[PDB]
């Protein structure tokens, strides 16, 4: 299936996904069981090897990973491609005997779709775990942002900026690659626009902090405003970050996790 | 990890060769 | 204090990275 919910996963399974459409499209007209195809004992031996490596890696991915969802969603994707691969092999034999078998073409098709489908699930499941890595980072920035309300000195400000800076950088780099892989404009825009705002406001949030931490130091000066202006940027940025979490959340949540 | 995509390209390629070995006319 | 100077300098280095 067109389970290409990513621009990379798409560019990977698209080419072969097309060829499969033909086989089904042609096998429907009766033009598939037509030709007497050569020996697929060599090529089918390749995919059988290719699938073994894919499965192997996926098995390791689960081994290492800390993501419990990916830990329990990957294994099946393995089984899928694994037995869909056997149908592929079977068809190769059926054809090695009779290059005209229409049921061999049935397996030849059902198997190709199983390989392409399983591969999709595999990648998609893995990717969704990567999206949760982003969500985590964002949820981290969200937390520290509130810490900006307890900063009462220049030394605190120095520390705060030193900390926010890095995470602010990581989530910025993560959202960058992220928006590129998206397959829907609307999402990409929000993701991009929202992250930009966060970038725009960061220096503003630091100003509001310096002004406050200073005006408060400059004792005997209007401070109910500096506070309000600092708490606003904190709120604005926090809101933008939630739109990001929400978007990333909408574009990856596979409901087997309830 | 970022290999899963590697092996995925290999199975996506093998399946391709097999499919195109049935394509001709 | 270089505090205000450092706070800025630190924010600068960060913004350049965010860039």
């Amino acid at each position: 299936m067109p389970v290409f919910h990513t621009r990379t996963i798409e560019s990977i399974l698209e080419p072969v996904a097309q060829q499969i459409s033909h086989l089904v499209i042609m096998h429907e007209e009766g033009e598939v069981d037509g030709k007497a195809i050569p020996d697929l004992t060599a090529p089918v031996a390749a995919v059988q090897a290719a699938v073994s490596n894919l499965v192997r890696v996926g098995k390791e991915t689960v081994q290492t990973t800390e993501d419990q969802i990916l830990k329990r969603d990957m294994p099946p994707a393995f089984i899928k491609v694994e037995n869909a691969c056997t149908k592929l092999v079977q068809a190769a034999q059926m054809l090695q005997s009779d290059p005209y078998s229409v049921p061999a073409r049935d397996y030849l098709i059902d198997g190709s779709r199983g390989i392409l489908s399983g591969t999709s699930d595999l990648l998609l499941t893995f990717d969704e775990a990567e999206v949760r890595k982003i969500i985590r980072v964002c949820k981290g920035i969200l937390e520290y942002l509130t810490v900006a309300e307890v900063v009462e000195t220049m030394e605190d400000l120095v520390t705060y900026t030193k900390n926010l800076g890095p995470g602010m950088t990581k989530m910025a780099k993560m959202i960058d690659e992220r928006q590129q892989e998206l397959t829907h404009q609307e999402h990409r825009v929000m993701l991009v626009n929202s992250m930009n705002t966060v970038k725009e406001l960061l220096p503003v949030l630091i100003s509001a902090m310096k002004i406050f931490v200073t005006t408060k130091n400059s004792k005997n000066q209007g401070i109910e405003e500096a506070l309000k202006n600092r708490n606003f940027t904190v709120e604005k940025m926090s809101a933008e970050i939630n739109e990001i979490i929400r978007v990333l959340q909408l574009t990856s949540w596979d409901e087997d996790a309830w | 990890n970022h290999a899963i995509y590697e092996k995925a390209k290999e199975v996506s390629s093998a399946l391709s060769k097999v499919l195109s070995k049935i394509d001709d006319t």
